[PDB]
């Protein structure tokens, strides 16, 4: 079944994405807003 | 260059050296399959590691009997 | 059929040689103690 | 001793009666030598990859360079834009002549602490 | 627990202070 | 001393091998110049 | 003209201002007694 | 010219040639293997499997034949023991053979490409050029890997059509080649289940059929193309020495830790077996058993097998060797010919005393004894001018219960302390140190030995790697870098974006 | 023109400091690594997996502060903030030695992100990348000596801890448990480190004094334009002195900067090597035609064998403080000592 | 030989840095101190204090001995102290 | 067995410091 | 004899060491830092049992 | 068999020092 560990594995899953997601979310607006001119 | 019998039999295998599909093509398929690949090789390397324990696998040379 | 047009000259110069042979042999110095045992 | 394992009876016997490795002088010979041997890993990397173009693919690059010859090899302009890039513009020499004294002096001032 | 608050002032008034004292050119 | 017999032939061979490929490659361009 | 925060200012402020911190905390640890 | 370290770059250009390179090559290896085999054959020792078993006579490639099925010998013998006994074609020696024949025909086929390496086959139809489709490549030949893959699982290792795998009990007790069916469960991924490697096998090779489908069919994207260099064969190089030095940890890692494919009948018993007491818990669980069912200690002891107890010695430990003592274990401490039984020491006052183990990561290490709590009792003493816990102040006295020796007393101090000397080390065997003139100082094992050359042989090709990619995303200024290189471009604030001149401020 | 290559023309801004698409994987790899080592070393114990003071705050200076190794009773365990051991207990984390695997995997992952980076700038400065292929050397030690080496033995508890004087007990373990000094391939290490500081020292001296007189102050710093064309300095006369001095001198330029990539680099890949054989106790810690004849010959002796005892001291005296887990008694009577000391 | 942000030397010298700086450095010191003398630090990162290394009758190391009862190991070692 | 074979390693090096100095190639400018 | 204690370590190849294990041994404790060139050994006996080559290194 | 042990160093050089001696002088008659 799902085991405490297999919870932790999860949890360290969603925590990774959420880190990785909200940073290439600003990197994103930012590189949006100021960009270079050609 | 020499012709041979196997050569002609083979010849459309080698003979579409540059051609791409446009742009970005299936790279977003690809970029899919690589996180899903990354996630099975954590959890694989996590259960020998014994940092995920999941139940009825034991990891132990006591799992052959 | 052609003769193959890949095929190249090559060379060691005389100041290779020397650094290629004080590597062997300070090599050989190094390791024989190691085979001998 | 005059030998190889004489050498490191010595140096055993010296951190027992010295302590050595806790001693200021030693650890600056250790920055002295590994900084020394860093730097030139990194003064022969940045100078190698700023080789100007002289060759074939077929043939060594050191035949580019010909003794004597008095135009400089590679290209200082490159080395320092890439290498003020990695880390920042001004810690990157652009002048030669301090950047070959820093080579000189930081290994020599290590040892001679080390001594 | 009281520490917490206690360690978190100081930061969170410099930080006000120093909002205070750029807010206008940030702005620009 | 009751060292490895083979360990002379390792050496030999350690020694003599390479050098000879060297010696080779090195004889051979001086005859093209 | 120049601008105030920029990916430099943020490189800056993300070493300076733990570094005051830690100094703070450990100037206090010299008066610890055992 | 050329200088030496470039000298088969002449084959960058020329798919014949560079074929038959890579047949010479092939030929090398499948020659090395029957070579290998040969010299194996020519020197090992059938005739006891308990205490002299492959793995002790530093056989490398035997355990690789025995592992996948092959177990017996033209000659009659078997690795388990079996006398009598007929492999027909399949045997160690046919096996040898097979790839030296192998080797004799990579060899001809090798000259055929280098004469005939101009082959229209190569030559790209639009342009007249060599060029290899390597795109369409891939996809044939991973299609061919999954076919295989798929083959390998389904008939061989299921025994379907095949002979199975090396499978054992725990211990390392009644190991030998049995068809195993998978195991499609969690308990799949679990590296001590031989199930698994029969599932991995059969659903990789379907995954590896359908990717090679895709790869056949599928051009890869522009973005994708540029960017690998798809177009310069360096680049599969790059990333084929980056996948083989990936495969070259893992199995140093296995190997090394032990998995079900790294069985210890074969490779002998790893490290970890020794830090944990693995086979000494298994043995005093089943000393236990016969005590409480009414055994004496003669007879519980009598029932240990030798092979169990032979594990439960520091000698087989593989993290005891040195890099440059050479050979098979049994040229160190010998040939074991007998387990001498297990020593029990008591003192004078009658308590149990226990061997404190030597632990791996020494080359020498005292003798101390300690009662069930681990209290010291008696050691035997460097200064003796202030001893107190000598064996002869304090008596100790040992026993042999199974073995040699079983039923034995011994009480003169010198031979109690040689015992003792011995017990460090674990059970105590006789051993024949005169058949190969052994030294006495300690090998390593085939685990020990594959795994530095696996792990030595990952880190370089890392460098491989990281050259070969350099090469391949570089190949523009390999020779240098553009004399017409302006300052404008390497100095700062002049492009907005580094190096890209539409960029310009 | 997506949001791809928007955010490639972001990130490959020239600022101050340039990010880069490495820059993703390395500043935060990096600045964790430097920031998790700060911490310990300031706040953090190792009381429970070593029975040693580690920090600022329990009393330790800069030498003796550490990020140590975790118990030896955690094997190789992640020991990831979530996992089993700690369950997401940050205090119980850092009492577990938490901190040393974050430090040691930010770490590695770190330097991959900087060895992307020299590949990443060189491509778009458009030099050639020698600089990213030195960097594998460093790149191997870390990874043979933190993470190879304790894989080999039986945890964590082995590796190097993170500190000068945990270090300095590193060494120290290697002379007497692997003979270390004795391995050629450490010697070869030596001979690339020792090498390359040389050549690094004799060419910068004589470039500094060959150079040629360019300006007319005694410092003759000021005469180097970085845009000149003209060599600052004569490989001619550079030659000449060398070869009348030692009898050889370079005379290729290109070669003389090569080879002094190649010395570096080549001794710290063959160090690494070794360490790999010493994660098996791969050691070559004895020469047998040695110990025979010493068995034998109570009047043969060698600096090789008084090494040797000097090991054997290493090893008794260490070992119980050094490895608490193994709950090692050894009674004054047994520990090797010579006459009175 | 410049990419837009302001040169360090002249923000160091300016009023206007001096003005925010005098207050957010001695702040961000202070705290670090308080961090330390409340005893905060302690806490966060189970460092002992000095009267916590031992038991007052105890000499033997606390020392984890078990993975993944490990944490149980320091909790039980820390109520024989309280 | 093993001191000549050191000895003569030795001296093979010693021969080829004096080939290599004497008997280099010759520097020459441009 | 290095320590001066009549315990004498062979250093040299033909009394039994290789490249790793030979050295030129130091004088005898017993000389100390006195000068000790070969005409102050009665013999050259006398002066290879105490380690002069050392000192003439 | 108890055969000579200097056997083997001598057979080998035997065969490699003419060998290599000739190998040496026909690859430099087909590079001038
Ligand atoms: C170069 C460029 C570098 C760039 C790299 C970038 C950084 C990437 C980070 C990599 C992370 C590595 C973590 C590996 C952890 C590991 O291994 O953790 C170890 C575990 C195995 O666990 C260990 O297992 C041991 C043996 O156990 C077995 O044996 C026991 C004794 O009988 C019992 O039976 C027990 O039940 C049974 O499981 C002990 O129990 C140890 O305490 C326990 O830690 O493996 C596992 O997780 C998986 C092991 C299989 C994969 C092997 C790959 C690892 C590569 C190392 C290869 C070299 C090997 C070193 C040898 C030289
Ligand atoms: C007709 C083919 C054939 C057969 C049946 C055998 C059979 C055997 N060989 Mg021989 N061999 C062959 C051809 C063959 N060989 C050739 C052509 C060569 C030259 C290269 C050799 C070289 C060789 C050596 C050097 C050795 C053997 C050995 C052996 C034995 C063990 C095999 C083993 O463990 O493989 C192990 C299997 C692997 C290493 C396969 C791993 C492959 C990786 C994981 C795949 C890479 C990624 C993949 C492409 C991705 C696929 C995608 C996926 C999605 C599907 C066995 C008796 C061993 C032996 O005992 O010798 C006496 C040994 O040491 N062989
Ligand atoms: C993966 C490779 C591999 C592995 C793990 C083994 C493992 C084994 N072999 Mg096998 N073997 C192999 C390949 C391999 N072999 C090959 C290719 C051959 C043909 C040459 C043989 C021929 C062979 C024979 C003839 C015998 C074995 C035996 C053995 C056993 C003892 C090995 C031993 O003492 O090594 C000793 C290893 C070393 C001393 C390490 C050497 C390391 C070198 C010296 C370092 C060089 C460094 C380099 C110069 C530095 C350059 C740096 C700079 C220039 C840039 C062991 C089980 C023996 C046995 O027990 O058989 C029953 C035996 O008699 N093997
Ligand atoms: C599948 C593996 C593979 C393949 C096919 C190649 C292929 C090539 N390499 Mg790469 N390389 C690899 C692995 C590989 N390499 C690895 C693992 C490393 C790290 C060590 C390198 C490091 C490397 C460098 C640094 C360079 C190359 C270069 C080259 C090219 C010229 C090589 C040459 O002429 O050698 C000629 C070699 C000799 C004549 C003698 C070599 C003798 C060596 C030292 C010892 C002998 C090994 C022994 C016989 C058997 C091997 C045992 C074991 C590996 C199986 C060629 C395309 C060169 C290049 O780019 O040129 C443009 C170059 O400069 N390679
Ligand atoms: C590029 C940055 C980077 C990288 C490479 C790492 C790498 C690592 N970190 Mg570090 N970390 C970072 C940034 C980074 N960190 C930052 C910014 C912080 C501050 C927040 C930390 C704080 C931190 C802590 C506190 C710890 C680590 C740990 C670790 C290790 C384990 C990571 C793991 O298991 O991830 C697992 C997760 C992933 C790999 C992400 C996979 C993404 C998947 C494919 C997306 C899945 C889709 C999604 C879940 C679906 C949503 C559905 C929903 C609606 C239900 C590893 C060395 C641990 C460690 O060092 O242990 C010693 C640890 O305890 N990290
Ligand atoms: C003449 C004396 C001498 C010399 C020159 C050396 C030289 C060497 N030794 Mg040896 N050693 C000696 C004596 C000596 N040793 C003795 C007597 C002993 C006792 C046995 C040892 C024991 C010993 C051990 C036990 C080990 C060495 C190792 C090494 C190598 C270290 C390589 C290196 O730079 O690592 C430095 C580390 C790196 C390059 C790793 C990556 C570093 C990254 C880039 C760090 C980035 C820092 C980052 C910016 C944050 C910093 C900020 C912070 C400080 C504030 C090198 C070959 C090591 C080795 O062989 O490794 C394979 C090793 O583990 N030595
Ligand atoms: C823009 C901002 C960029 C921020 C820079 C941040 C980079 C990271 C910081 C690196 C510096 C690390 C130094 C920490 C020293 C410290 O805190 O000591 C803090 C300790 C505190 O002092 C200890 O305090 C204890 C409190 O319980 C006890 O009283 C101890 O007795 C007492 O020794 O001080 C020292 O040990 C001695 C002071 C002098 C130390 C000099 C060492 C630094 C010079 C060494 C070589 C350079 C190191 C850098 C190269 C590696
Ligand atoms: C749980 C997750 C935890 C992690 C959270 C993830 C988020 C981390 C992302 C960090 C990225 C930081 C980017 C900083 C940019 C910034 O603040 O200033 C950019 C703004 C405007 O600055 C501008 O500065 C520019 C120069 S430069 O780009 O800053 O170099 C200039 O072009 C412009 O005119 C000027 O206005
Ligand atoms: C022709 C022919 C034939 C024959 C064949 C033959 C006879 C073959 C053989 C083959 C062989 C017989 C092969 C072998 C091979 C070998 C090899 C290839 C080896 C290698 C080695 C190496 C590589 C090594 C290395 C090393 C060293 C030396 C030291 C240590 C380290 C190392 C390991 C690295 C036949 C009849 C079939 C048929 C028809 C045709
Ligand atoms: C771990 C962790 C983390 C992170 C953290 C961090 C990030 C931190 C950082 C930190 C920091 C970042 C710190 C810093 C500090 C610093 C210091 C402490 C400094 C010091 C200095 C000194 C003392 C110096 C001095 C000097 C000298 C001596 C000489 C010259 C001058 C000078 C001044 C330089 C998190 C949260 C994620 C969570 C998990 C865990
Ligand atoms: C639904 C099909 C999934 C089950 C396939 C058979 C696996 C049964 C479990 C096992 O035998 O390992
Ligand atoms: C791909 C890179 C991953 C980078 C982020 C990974 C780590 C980020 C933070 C995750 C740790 C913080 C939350 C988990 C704390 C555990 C608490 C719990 O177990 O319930
Ligand atoms: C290379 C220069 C010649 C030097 C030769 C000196 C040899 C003296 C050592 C003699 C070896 C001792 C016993 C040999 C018997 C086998």
């Amino acid at each position: 079944t799902i085991t405490p560990s297999l919870k932790g594995f999860f949890i360290g899953l969603l925590s990774g994405a959420v880190v990785l997601g909200l940073t290439f979310a600003v990197l994103i607006a930012i590189s949006q807003i100021d960009k270079v001119q050609r | 260059a020499r012709r041979t019998w196997l050569g002609d039999i083979l010849r459309p295998l080698n003979s579409e050296y540059g051609k791409v599909a446009p742009g970005w093509g299936t790279t977003p398929l690809m970029a899919v399959f690589m996180g899903l690949f990354l996630v099975f090789l954590l959890i694989i390397l996590e259960i020998y590691n014994s940092t995920l324990i999941l139940d009825g696998v034991n990891v132990s040379w006591k799992a052959l009997g | 059929m052609e003769p193959n047009p890949n095929r190249q000259p090559v060379e060691l110069n005389r100041t290779s040689l020397y650094l290629g042979l004080l590597l062997i042999l300070v090599l050989a110095l190094l390791f024989s103690s190691y085979f001998f045992n | 001793p005059l030998g190889i394992s004489g050498t490191f009876n010595f140096m055993i016997v010296f951190q027992a009666e010295h302590n050595i490795l806790m001693h200021p002088f030693h650890q600056l010979g250790v920055a002295g030598v590994f900084g020394g041997a860093l730097f030139c890993a990194m003064h022969g990397s940045l100078v190698t990859s700023s080789l100007i173009r002289e060759t074939t693919e077929t043939e060594s690059a050191n035949y580019g360079y010909k003794f004597g010859q008095e135009e400089e090899t590679y290209n200082i302009v490159a080395a320092h834009g890439y290498f003020g890039r990695l880390i920042f513009q001004y810690a990157s020499f652009n002048n030669s002549r301090s950047l070959h004294f820093f080579l000189a002096a930081w290994p020599v001032v290590g040892v001679w602490f080390t001594a | 627990d009281w520490r917490v608050l206690v360690v978190l002032l100081p930061v969170l008034l410099a930080a006000g202070w120093a909002v205070r004292n750029i807010l206008p050119y940030a702005v620009k | 001393m009751e060292v490895n017999q083979l360990g002379l032939i390792a050496t030999a061979l350690f020694v003599l091998v390479p050098s000879v490929f060297l010696i080779i490659l090195y004889v051979q361009t001086e005859s093209q110049q | 003209s120049y601008p105030i925060f920029t990916v430099r200012w943020v490189a800056v402020h993300t070493l300076a201002v733990p570094t005051i911190f830690f100094l703070g905390a450990i100037a206090a640890m010299q008066f610890i007694q055992r | 010219g050329l200088p030496w370290y470039r000298v088969h770059t002449v084959l960058i250009n020329d798919p014949g040639r560079l074929i038959a390179a890579h047949l010479m090559h092939t030929a090398l290896v499948a020659g090395w293997a029957g070579s290998m085999a040969l010299y194996e054959l020519a020197t090992f020792d059938p005739s006891d499997p308990v205490l002299n078993p492959m793995w002790r006579q530093g056989m490398f490639v035997l355990p690789f034949m025995a592992r996948l099925g092959v177990t017996g010998s033209w000659s009659g013998w078997s690795i388990t023991g079996e006398t009598g006994i007929d492999p027909g074609f399949w045997s160690f020696e046919g096996v040898a053979l097979a790839h030296i024949v192998l080797s004799g025909l990579l060899f001809l086929a090798a000259c055929w490409h280098w004469v005939y390496w101009d082959l229209e086959l190569f030559r790209d139809p639009r342009t007249g050029e060599p060029a290899l489709d390597l795109p369409k490549m891939f996809g044939i030949h991973l299609f061919l890997a999954g076919l295989l893959c798929f083959g390998f699982g389904a008939f061989h290792l299921t025994g379907l059509f095949g002979p199975g795998m090396w499978v054992s009990d725990p211990y390392g007790l009644t190991g030998s080649v049995q068809p195993v069916a998978p195991e499609w469960g969690p308990d799949g991924f679990n590296p001590y289940n031989p199930g698994g490697v029969v599932a991995h096998h059969i659903a990789a090779g379907i995954v590896g059929i359908i990717a090679g489908l895709f790869h056949i069919l599928v051009r890869p994207p522009q973005r994708l193309y540029k960017a690998l260099r798809m177009g310069n064969i360096e680049t599969v190089l790059s990333s084929s020495i980056a996948a083989v030095f990936f495969a070259a940890f893992v199995v140093a890692g296995t190997m090394w830790y032990g998995s079900a494919t790294t069985p210890i009948e074969l490779f002998g018993p790893t490290r970890y077996q020794w830090d944990s007491s693995y086979f000494q818990q298994e043995i005093n669980r089943r000393v236990q058993a016969s005590l409480a069912s009414g055994a004496t200690l003669e007879e519980a002891w009598s029932a240990i097998p030798e092979k169990l107890a032979f594990y439960d010695y520091i000698g087989n430990n593989p993290a005891k060797g040195g890099l440059f003592r050479t050979g098979p274990m049994n040229k160190g401490d010998g040939i074991a010919q007998a387990w001498k039984g297990h020593a029990v020491f008591r003192n004078k006052e009658g308590e149990e005393l226990f061997v404190r183990r030597m632990p791996a990561f020494f080359e020498s290490f005292p003798v101390i004894l300690t009662d069930k709590n681990g209290v010291v009792k008696a050691d035997i003493p460097f200064r003796r001018a202030e001893s107190k816990y000598s064996f002869e102040q304090q008596g100790v006295t040992v026993s042999f219960y199974g073995g040699e020796l079983n039923g034995q007393t011994f009480t003169d101090p010198p031979t109690v302390k040689s015992y003792a000397r011995k017990a460090i080390f674990g059970e105590i065997f006789e051993f024949d140190t005169e058949t190969l003139n052994s030294d006495g100082i300690f090998r390593t094992s085939p685990r020990g030995w594959f795994t530095f050359a696996h792990a030595v042989f990952a880190l370089l090709f890392f460098f491989g790697h990281i050259w070969h990619g350099a090469r391949t995303l570089f190949r523009d200024v390999f020779s240098g870098i553009d004399p017409e290189l302006s300052p404008e471009q390497v100095e700062w604030g002049f492009y907005q974006k580094v190096g890209d001149v539409t960029t310009r401020r | 023109r997506g949001w791809f290559d928007i955010l490639d023309d972001w990130l490959k801004r020239d600022r101050f400091v340039f990010v880069g698409w490495s820059g993703i994987l390395l500043f935060p790899c990096a600045y964790l690594a430097l920031g998790g080592w700060l911490t310990g070393t300031t706040f953090v114990t190792s009381w429970y997996t070593h029975g040693l003071a580690s920090s600022y705050l329990e009393g330790c200076n800069f030498l003796t502060v550490a990020v140590s190794t975790p118990a030896n009773s955690m094997g190789h365990s992640l020991l990831l903030l979530w996992g089993p051991e700690a369950q997401g207990d940050f205090t119980r984390w850092c009492q577990l030695g938490g901190l040393w695997t974050f430090i040691a995997l930010h770490g590695a992952f770190g330097l991959i992100g900087f060895m992307l980076r020299q590949f990443e700038i060189a491509r778009l400065v458009g030099v050639r990348p020698y600089n990213a292929i030195a960097f594998s050397a460093p790149i191997a030690v870390f990874v043979s000596v933190f993470l190879i080496y304790p894989l080999g033995q039986s945890s964590w508890f082995f590796a190097p801890s993170f500190g000068v004087a945990a270090i300095f007990r590193f060494l120290l373990f290697f002379q007497g448990f692997h003979n270390w000094t004795l391995n050629p391939f450490h010697m070869m290490g030596v001979a690339g480190v020792l090498g390359g500081a040389l050549l690094c020292a004799i060419h910068g001296a004589t470039v500094e004094n060959t150079l040629f007189q360019d300006g007319e102050g005694a410092s003759t710093f000021r005469a180097f334009n970085p845009t000149q064309a003209e060599e600052t300095y004569s490989m001619v006369t550079a030659n000449r002195f060398w070869s009348q001095i030692f009898g050889i001198a370079f005379s290729n330029k290109r070669w003389l900067h090569f080879f002094m990539l190649f010395v570096p680099v080549t001794g710290l890949w063959m160090s690494a090597i070794g360490v790999v054989g010493l994660a098996l106790n791969l050691r070559s810690y004895d020469f047998i035609s040695q110990e025979i004849r010493a068995a034998e010959d109570p009047e043969f002796e060698t600096f090789y064998t008084k090494n040797l005892l000097l090991n054997e001291g290493i090893r008794a005296w260490m070992a119980p403080q050094d490895q608490p887990h193994e709950n090692f008694v050894f009674p004054e009577e047994v520990l090797p000592r010579g006459n009175a000391l | 030989g410049t990419t837009g942000e302001r040169p360090f030397s002249d923000i160091i010298t300016s009023v206007r840095y001096w003005v925010i700086h005098s207050i957010t450095i001695p702040a961000l010191f202070i705290a670090g101190w308080l961090f330390v003398s409340t005893g905060l630090a302690y806490d966060v990162f189970g460092t002992p204090r000095p009267d916590s290394y031992y038991a007052q009758e105890q000499r033997s190391i606390p020392l984890v001995t078990d993975r993944f009862e490990a944490k149980q190991q320091v909790e039980t070692f820390l109520e024989q102290l309280k | 067995m093993e001191t000549i074979t050191y000895v003569f390693i030795f001296a093979c090096i010693i021969a080829l410091f004096f080939f290599a100095i004497f008997f280099r190639e010759p520097p020459r400018i441009t | 004899d290095i320590d001066g204690i009549r315990e004498p370590v062979s250093g040299s190849l033909l009394y039994g060491n290789n490249i790793i294990t030979g050295a030129v041994v130091p004088s005898s404790n017993a000389i100390g830092l006195h000068f000790y060139p070969i005409w102050e050994a009665a013999s050259l006996d006398e002066w290879l049992y105490n380690g002069g080559p050392y000192q003439l290194i």
